[PDB]
């Protein structure tokens, strides 16, 4: 049998360079091959087309880099929204309808402070960004949008260098507070959007500062009876209030989003401030028998919305200040997996690997946990296993399970479950799952992970992958593959020769630059036989630390815990190589924050931590579309690829 | 430890109990490794008994080497622990 | 032009804008200016 | 419109009551002072009142007191012993403008009009009487002279 | 309680839910029926209002003040939703520049004087990715530094209290002593070393702060340099501080302008133009009458100057913030410089690039035309008062605002549409007209109260006819240009017969902006250029005034804010129709209306002058700009030559120090220059002008002190009762006394509200008004609280007027101390009371020498010497003014005073020793003098200072001790003049 597998990334990019992917398996002779995008849906016109050579020295794999022109693309009512994939050979040719997005790009608006005063200036600029994560160069335009939603104001200015500094915004001298809204957009062609928010809050100058600081920032399953708030209240930095009279009020919230609140008139109680210092307990338990709540398991995602008024003796002043929230915490842990695929490989122990996580998002250790497993057979015998206890390391908050199944298992719903020393069975955090099995036509399946799961891969290390396959049939696997993804893009691919001698095999993997900080790693074979082949595909998650290409650093000269007004200070700023640095000042106190990692992964197309109910899936799962002569199913739905 | 599971109408043929491609015969209790079990069959009624590893929960110091060669119990996942 | 129904949409790429009415009309969406699509009105022009 | 206006003519009220200053517009005399102002520089006594007269001389603002007598239509103005008898033949129907005729062997005919500015149509009226009555002869502009 | 809970209970989720929250507020001193009264929202806002009103307080009857508290929280919290207002500021990001990196790169610069702590975030995009670098902190601040609270003003004579606060942030206190610079105009308490204070070492506690006070008694005018230099053991730090010493009595600017056209195409040829330099009758003695002079170029020259620098905004200064109007006169100045600017193409006027300035200008241009979106409401209507109802008058007037911007900043065509068919949809009756949907009165018209409607109504047409026909080729529908055609109908059949000026020049533009062909328009036209004034013949002037010829006659003396705007309005007339014949003095009186800065007397006239100066200044050929304008005094040396030309045609103002007569004057050139004067005097008393409203203002004290002021509208012949049009009611703050911000916050808040609007700003208090009552009363009541001790302390005004007629207000003093007379400073802490008084001597002293007399007499800076006789004291609450008759002469080195003459004396009411008996015969010698206009002839006040020689000198012989006295005393009187030494 001779077959030919195409790998082109689930959603084609107006205007990036759209790598795909051709390795053919049995062809012995070189050839050649146009893989080439066209129209829809009579391939009447060619947006690009590529050229690749396919011999035995190239070991019959080739990349040939595609790009949708974006001006070649019509426009006004109808804008192409489906282009044709298709290959040519003297041997095969095969066509997909592939689904095309302007979505290119990243723009991260940037302005210095996030809550602005009437009449001062907004010094907003705007990072551009191409999805090769290369500076773009093109034209933007911003737009203020005030609180009530009209737009204000529309500024465009050209970019050279990926940094976009606007002329600043000046605050009107009677401006319309609220959250405002910034939206920077590309000018020409291109759906790439990016959003920021800046309050403008009228500045009031206070009779003094009144500070709230509660006992923890969280209400968990002790200081639900009695909870300690530390009112201070001073005059301009150190002029300690002599006495004053405290108003407390306090109620139960919903969401910090909308500003909804409910207040609890049975508890609104004061107290007499005394030389800068008045402290209360709030008793959350009879305070919120107002509808009761009849538990503490209710009220949980909630937040305690602490309203304190201070009306001081002397002058007759009053000051007011809040804490917006106060979550409460049903239990001391939070539990989560990570580097476990929801979805069972029959005839392979499937590891389960559990994270413990405090209210802070800290890794906390020495949390046993237990796990039990119901699972659901083919026959719907379901299945009871005995519960099992790991103890999370102290290393990278993992506690590791090793869950062997049947081989009849379908759908195994494990819940695991912490068990704290001093905690009460209640108050302990719990969290099911279900884990469906690898369909396949066939008995062949696949399982691949790497060295260990406790030191989260760094660049510049090596990957020692070991794929292990299981399935009739093990004695004819020729060849493996692997293709490794990164924010869309397939950066890599290969084959390595499977020893016919053993069960599995080490691949050896060398970890580049590209895959910082997120990658897939998808992995396949060929079993053949009669009337057909067959794809049998695993794939992983590489998560590797947020590392620079251009590890970018300020110190500031001299260095002290102190410096003093007006001094002459220099800033000693030191890159990898040639780059461009944008900088800024701002005072720390605007923040009681900026994360664009979180933001720049919105172009891994992957979801979850690889697995899939079918072969297809696995593919679909990870990114990628497939042309084979196997097996092929699982359409776009492009709606909500995945979660 | 190793819990067990019982399947229905296996094929059993010449009086040897052929599973998952596995033949075993009647009164054989004999270590598999596709599927890694220790298996028993009986003709008589078309059931097999078969046991798995133990399944592992991990405690402090330790961590899990599996390697699929060979047959029962080395196929079984290893509580190794230095 | 008493039948034109002119209405902000969003482009095919997700920039509001007004659709246009014949030639000799003027389109004017009432309500806020953020509330996208809203189904406007044709004014004459002289 | 028409103006003929405030007959019979009164010296007094075709003075505003002696509260607003008058400025000279047009003259007949060739000997007409520039920039010329008589403004009430007092009460009114036993038909008697004070006009303090500011006028302009190369670059020189001379101010040289007056004493007006009313007696109806006539008025007669002196300063030490100069004597001037004016009568004031044709005023405008709100007092704005009136045409002063000074008496000598050639009547010359002056035509005064408020400081703070009359209406416009009543001054046309007092140009158009005073051109009247000039009858020809060549004017001058004492506001007209750089004041 | 419980029936504080069934009101938080009944109303929270209802429609008008502020509405009886802002009844519940507490209000002492009204009924919950008298202010209902004063609601707009309608019969439900009204009936929740009282109702909850009503509830609200029977409960604060017999009620503990932890309760009273509670129920305030129970509503504050219960019924708003939030607020957005933050208690910090925070200072300037810096530091907001990119930075190519050629792999290294050291930069320094200078961290902000502030105690914050920084923090630097650097950005790195590059070829490979974004990296937001780690974030370098940098914490700036003072272990130990003194910062004092200097008041903004000082009204001269007054002995303040210089505030201060020594900060310590160490845990372990420290030695410290603070010492002021004593600057010789500065008299303080101690006296200079070598020059400070005294400082005697004191100990703060560690991680706290330790009060500081200085007492200071300004006694000379200008910004007064102050340091205080804190000595400890660690170091000296030196803060300088700028005390600005302001002099006592109101404000009074008074302008007078003078168009140059040495070549005469004004019709009349102006070289020479002497402004005299008038000293005013009540004026405050040791005071200079500033008066700054400008001379501009263009005829549009004062707006450029405005424009084209930092100021901007000079053409509003006089008149408060807060309205949208002002947000407007914000983007007129700016909006006419450019069109200016770009309808002419004298964009060469800069030496500089015409692109750049033509980018800072539509800078300006876009940032003004936002700020007034904040006042838009939601069916894209303007309301006058942010936060207020939706007005026909500011909607119209924005939308002229916004259709003349629109030719040089593309304006949302969608939005303009929206608001012109909101007016034309919901705003316009069947006759033709326009009704206002706010009770904002925007001007006040006289007559009768049927014909007051009528003329409101043509006002309002013919100013939203203006508004539209401005911007109606924004969004040229048919629905709005059948509405002009309507309304255009109703200002041609009822404008004439008229009942003022004002609306028949209103009427004129508004249709003459349209279809200027109509047979009524050439009627309207005809019978507005009848009511014209002129000064001369042929005119030199021409002009309006705000009333009939059938209904008022007497033609005034001075320009009136009505009288600008009936002006421009006939000149704009003028300009639609192209009569260039007949404006060219119209513009010369605009051009000498104008004030220095470049603004009128309000904030209409001002955009309808600017508008005529402009259009004209367009529409005619520009003649080249040539002059050499000499301005000197009379009697004194040349003041500062100007040589006119295009490379520098806005010669910068030149205070005009020597206090002779001025005199400007140019030589044979071409161009046309206008030289504006700005008098500013500070009048003491407010008794000799016209004021329209009734004053009254208190201090009342309070138990659990309080300004009690309040007003009204004295309406003038032939005015209705209506009341006041929008006035701003400006409550001046005596030296060191702070309004309590949230009593006017309860008064401008509530939907109960009084004044529309509030602000502090440098120690004023000036809350505006949509009308005051002429039938009664209207008091504003706010707590005041001493910021700090002052002595001495001079009375501050208290003025309203009206906003668009500045001169219809009044003025009226007001102290906060009633304390007692001031007889005597009994003993020490006296030296700086009288170091600049007079002191009377010794009542019949037998030790004086004679010979003392003698040498007084003949010094060359002594100017009178003669003996008088008080007939009358007289106090207006600043000063006393004694007024006397000359008995015998002695010596004159200025003019001389006639004999058995009137001379008015003057002095401080805090002096002591110079007290004067009424009858009583002294003999008085002092400085000189000050020659006023009493509007008849000269007179003469003489002030009782230092260096004043004073004398009691008795007519009777029955002393048996001061024979020989009087003896000394007439000998030197008949000696002193004969001879002269
Ligand atoms: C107050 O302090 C300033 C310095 O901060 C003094 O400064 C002026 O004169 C000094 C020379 O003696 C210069 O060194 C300063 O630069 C100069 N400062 C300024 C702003 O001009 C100042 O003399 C002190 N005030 C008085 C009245 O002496």
């Amino acid at each position: 049998e001779q077959t030919y597998v195409i790998s082109a990334p689930k959603i084609f990019r107006v205007g990036a360079s759209e790598n795909i992917v051709i390795q053919v398996y049995g062809y012995t002779e070189a050839f050649d091959a146009t893989i080439s995008i066209k129209s829809y849906p009579d391939k009447k016109f060619s947006y690009s087309s590529g050229h690749v050579h396919l011999s035995s020295e190239n070991k019959f794999q080739n990349s040939a880099i595609l790009t949708i022109q974006p001006k070649q693309l019509p426009g006004g009512q109808n804008p192409v929204s489906y282009v044709y994939l298709e290959v040519v050979s003297k041997h095969f040719s095969k066509s997909k309808r592939m689904p095309i997005t302007y979505d290119n790009g990243f723009l991260f608006i940037h302005t210095d402070k996030p809550v602005y005063t009437p009449d001062q200036s907004v010094k907003v600029r705007v990072y551009s960004l191409n999805d090769d994560l290369k500076p773009a160069k093109r034209e933007t335009v911003l737009t203020f949008i005030d609180p009530e939603g009209s737009e204000v104001d529309m500024v465009e200015e050209i970019d050279h260098i990926g940094i976009i500094s606007f002329p600043d915004f000046k605050i009107p001298s009677n401006p319309r507070y609220g959250m405002w809204t910034i939206k920077a957009k590309y000018k020409e062609d291109f759906s790439t959007t990016g959003t920021a928010y800046f309050e403008v809050k009228e500045y009031v100058l206070p009779h003094f500062s009144v500070s709230i600081e509660p006992e923890y920032n969280f209400i968990g399953y002790k200081n639900f009876k009695n909870f300690e708030i530390t009112i201070k209240a001073r005059y301009f930095y150190n002029k300690v209030v002599t006495e004053a009279d405290v108003y407390i009020t306090f109620g139960i919230r919903e969401d910090l989003k909308d500003d909804q609140k409910e207040m609890m008139q049975t508890a609104m109680q004061n107290t007499m401030l005394i030389n800068g210092i008045a402290q209360v307990t709030f008793d959350s338990e009879t305070a919120v028998k107002e509808l009761s709540y009849y538990s503490l398991e209710d009220l949980n995602n909630k937040y305690l919305y602490i309203a304190v008024t201070v009306i001081e003796s002397t002058g007759g002043f009053s000051e007011e200040a809040e804490i917006p929230g106060i979550k409460y915490v049903l239990s001391p842990y939070k539990l989560n997996l990570v580097a476990t695929p929801l979805f069972l490989k029959p005839g392979i122990p499937y590891p389960i690997k559990v994270q413990v996580k405090d209210s802070l998002d800290q890794l906390v250790g020495g949390v046993p946990v237990t796990l039990n497993a119901q699972t659901i057979d083919v026959n719907q015998e379901t299945s009871d296993l005995d519960p099992s206890k790991s103890v999370t390391r102290v290393d990278d908050g993992v506690a590791s399970f090793v869950l062997n199944l049947p081989s009849g298992v379908t759908v195994l719903e494990f819940n695991v479950k912490t068990d704290a020393p001093d905690l009460p069975e209640e108050n302990q955090a719990r969290e099911g799952y279900r884990a469906i099995a690898y369909s396949s036509l066939s008995q062949s399946y696949l399982y691949i992970d790497w060295t260990d799961n406790h030191k989260a891969l760094l660049v510049g290390e090596h990957l020692n992958i070991i794929v292990t396959p299981k399935s009739p049939y093990i004695d004819k696997i020729t060849h493996y593959n692997y293709l490794i993804l990164s924010k869309g893009k397939i950066i890599h691919f290969g084959t390595r020769e499977k020893f016919s001698d053993a069960s599995y095999q080490s691949i050896n993997i060398p970890v580049t630059q590209n895959m910082v900080p997120s990658s897939r790693l998808l992995v396949y074979y060929i079993v053949t036989g009669e009337q057909t082949a067959e794809l049998v595909s695993d794939s992983v998650w590489l998560n590797i630390e947020e590392k620079c290409g251009n590890q970018l650093q300020v110190h500031l000269s001299p260095d002290a815990d102190a410096y003093s007004p007006g001094q002459t200070v220099s800033l000693n700023m030191a890159t990898g190589m040639d780059s461009w640095v944008a900088l800024a000042a701002v005072d720390s106190a605007v923040y009681g924050l900026e994360r664009v990692f979180q933001f720049l992964e919105k172009s891994d197309l992957g979801c979850g931590a690889g697995g899939g109910l079918n072969n297809a899936n696995v593919f679909h799962l990870a990114g990628l579309t497939f042309l084979t002569n196997a097996n092929a199913d699982d359409s776009q739905e492009n709606d909500e690829p995945c979660k | 430890r190793g819990h067990t599971y019982v399947t229905k109408n296996v094929t059993v043929e010449d009086g040897a109990c052929v599973y998952l491609r596995n033949v075993i015969p009647n009164g054989e209790t004999k270590a598999l490794n596709n599927p890694c079990v220790l298996s028993t069959c009986y003709a008589a009624d078309r059931k097999v008994n078969s046991t798995l590893c133990p399944n592992i929960g991990v405690d402090e110091g330790c961590h899990v080497e599996w390697t699929p060669d060979g047959v029962y119990p080395n196929c079984c996942p290893k509580h190794v622990c230095p | 032009c008493v039948n034109a129904t002119c209405e902000r949409k969003l482009d095919a790429l997700g920039n509001a804008v007004i659709t246009k009415c014949p030639q000799g009309c003027l389109c004017v969406v009432r309500g806020a200016s953020n509330i996208v699509p809203a189904n406007g009105t044709c004014f004459q022009l002289a | 419109s028409d103006c003929t206006g405030s007959e019979p003519v009164d010296a007094f009220q075709a003075f505003s009551e002696g509260k607003e200053a008058y400025v000279l517009v047009r003259s007949t005399d060739p000997k007409a002072r520039d920039c010329l102002k008589g403004e009430p520089a007092g009460e009114k006594q036993d038909n008697t009142l004070p006009v303090m007269m500011t006028f302009k001389q190369g670059t020189d603002w001379a101010s040289t007191d007056w004493t007006f007598t009313l007696d109806g239509a006539k008025v007669t103005a002196t300063l030490g012993q100069l004597t001037q008898n004016r009568e004031v033949v044709y005023d405008s129907q709100s007092h704005h403008c009136h045409v002063d005729k000074v008496e000598k062997e050639v009547p010359d005919y002056e035509m005064w009009m408020l400081d703070a500015g009359g209406l416009e149509v009543e001054v046309e009226c007092c140009r158009q009487k005073l051109e009247e009555l000039a009858s020809g002869r060549n004017q001058m502009y004492p506001h007209l002279k750089d004041c | 309680q419980k029936k504080i809970e069934e009101i938080a209970a009944k109303y929270k989720h209802s429609v008008v839910k502020k509405c009886c929250y802002d009844g519940a507020c507490v209000n002492n001193d009204e009924t919950c029926e008298q202010r209902a009264a004063r609601i707009s929202l309608g019969p439900r806002c009204i009936k929740a209002f009282t109702e909850c009103c009503v509830v609200a307080s029977q409960l604060r009857a017999n009620i503990s003040h932890k309760d009273m508290q509670l129920g305030r929280l129970h509503m504050k919290t219960l019924l708003p939703v939030s607020k957005p207002e933050i208690r910090s500021y925070f200072p300037e990001s810096w530091l907001w520049e990119v930075h190519l990196v050629p792999r290294r790169k050291q930069l320094q610069f200078a961290l902000p004087d502030s105690l914050t702590t920084w923090e630097i975030q650097g950005v790195g995009i590059s070829n490979t990715g974004i990296c937001v670098a780690d974030t370098v902190k940098a914490k700036v601040f003072k272990d130990v530094f003194l910062e004092m609270n200097i008041p903004y003003s000082v009204v001269r004579g007054e002995q303040i209290q210089l505030k201060g606060t020594v900060y310590n942030y160490r845990t372990s206190g420290m030695q410290f002593c603070v010492k002021m610079s004593a600057v010789e105009g500065i008299c303080t308490s101690e006296s200079p070393v070598i020059k400070s204070s005294k400082c005697v070492r004191q100990k703060v506690e560690g991680s706290s702060s330790h009060l500081v006070t200085f007492t200071v008694l300004p006694l000379e005018i200008g910004l007064h340099n102050i340091n205080f230099s804190l000595e400890t053991w660690f170091g000296k730090e030196i803060l300088v501080k700028t005390l600005r010493v302001v002099p006592e009595g109101v404000k009074r600017e008074s302008y007078s302008g003078v168009t140059l056209d040495p070549r005469g195409i004004y019709g009349t040829i102006s070289r020479r133009k002497e402004f005299p330099y008038r000293i005013p009758l009540d004026l405050v003695p040791k005071t200079e009458i500033k008066r700054i002079l400008s001379v501009k170029g263009l005829l549009v020259g004062e707006i450029l100057s405005a424009v084209l620098s930092q100021e901007g905004i000079n053409i509003l200064t006089h008149l408060p913030k807060g309205s949208a109007e002002a947000e407007l006169m914000s983007v007129v100045p700016v909006f006419y410089v450019f069109h200016y600017l770009e309808t002419g193409n004298h964009w060469n006027i800069f030496h500089s690039d015409p692109l750049i300035e033509k980018q800072k200008l539509k800078k300006k241009l876009k940032e003004g035309m936002l700020s007034i979106m904040s006042y838009r409401n939601a069916d894209y209507s303007y309301s006058v008062w942010k936060g207020g109802s939706a007005s026909t008058w500011l909607t119209a007037f924005a939308l002229r605002v916004l259709g003349q911007v629109n030719k040089y900043v593309e304006q949302n065509q969608n939005s303009i549409c929206n608001s012109l068919l909101w007016l034309v949809e919901n705003y316009q009756l069947d006759n033709g007209s326009f009704k206002e949907n706010s009770q904002y009165q925007p001007i006040k018209l006289q007559g009768t109260l049927p014909v007051e409607a009528r003329e409101n109504s043509l006002y309002l047409t013919a100013f939203t006819v203006i508004g539209i026909r401005k911007a109606f080729d924004i969004c040229p529908l048919v629905k709005i240009d059948t509405a002009l055609i309507k309304a255009d109908n109703f200002l041609l059949e009822n404008t004439l017969p008229a009942q003022s000026t004002f609306t028949l020049a209103i009427s004129a533009y508004a249709l003459s902006l349209g279809d200027k062909t109509h047979p009524q328009f050439r009627s309207i036209v005809s019978a507005l250029k009848r009511e014209a004034l002129v000064k001369g013949n042929p005119p030199i002037y021409r002009f309006w005034k705000d009333n009939l010829q059938h209904k008022d006659s007497s033609v005034p003396n001075t320009g009136t804010a009505r009288m600008v705007e009936t002006t421009a309005y006939a000149l704009l007339t003028s300009l639609n129709l192209k009569d260039i014949n007949y404006v060219n003095p119209v513009i010369k009186w605009l051009s000498e209306e104008q004030r220095y800065g470049g603004g009128f007397y309000s904030t209409q006239d001002t955009i309808n002058a600017i508008e005529g100066l402009t259009e004209y200044s367009l529409l005619v050929k520009q003649l080249r700009l040539s002059m050499d304008i000499d301005v000197s005094y009379k009697h004194k040396g040349a003041l500062h030559n100007y040589k006119m030309t295009d490379k520098n045609f806005l010669g910068r103002p030149v205070e005009v120090l020597l206090n002779d007569d001025l005199i400007v004057s140019t030589g044979f050139g071409s161009g046309l220059a206008t030289v504006h004067v700005t008098t500013v005097v500070h009048k003491t008393s407010t008794s000799e002008e016209v004021c329209s409203f009734y004053l009254k203002i208190d201090t009342q004290d309070i138990e659990a002190k309080r300004i009690v002021a309040c007003a009204s509208y004295k309406p003038s012949r032939e005015e209705s009762s209506s009341g006041s049009s929008h006035a701003v009611m400006d409550i001046s703050l005596p030296t060191g006394i702070s309004a309590n911000e949230e009593d006017l916050k309860a008064l401008v808040e509530g939907v109960d509200q009084l004044f529309t609007d509030y602000q502090i700003k440098d120690g004023h208090v000036i809350l505006q008004l949509n009308s005051i009552p002429s039938s009664d009363f209207l008091c504003v009541r706010f707590r005041i609280f001493e910021l700090f001790e002052v002595g001495f302390l001079s009375p501050a005004t208290f003025t309203v007027y009206e906003y668009h007629r500045p001169d219809k207000q009044c003025t009226m003093f007001y102290s906060t101390s009633n304390i007692k007379i001031q007889k005597v400073c009994e003993g020490a802490a006296c030296k700086c009371v009288e170091a600049d008084c007079g002191q009377m001597q010794e009542e019949l002293d037998l030790t004086i020498s004679a010979e003392t007399r003698k040498q007084t007499a003949c010094k060359p800076e002594i100017a009178y010497a003669y003996k008088v006789s008080i007939t009358s004291i007289t106090v207006e609450n600043v000063f006393v003014k004694y007024k006397a008759t000359l008995l015998d002469i002695y010596k004159t080195g200025e003019a001389v005073a006639e004999k058995d003459s009137e001379i008015t004396f003057i002095k401080k009411v805090t002096c002591t020793n110079a007290e004067l008996v009424k009858g009583r015969q002294y003999l008085i010698m002092g400085k000189e003098a000050l020659q006023i206009k009493y509007n008849f002839s000269f007179r003469y006040i003489y002030p009782l200072d230092s260096l004043t020689w004073i004398e009691y000198w008795p007519r009777d012989t029955t002393c048996s001790s001061c024979q020989a006295f009087l003896a000394n005393l007439d000998e030197f009187a008949e000696d002193i003049f004969l001879n002269g030494c």
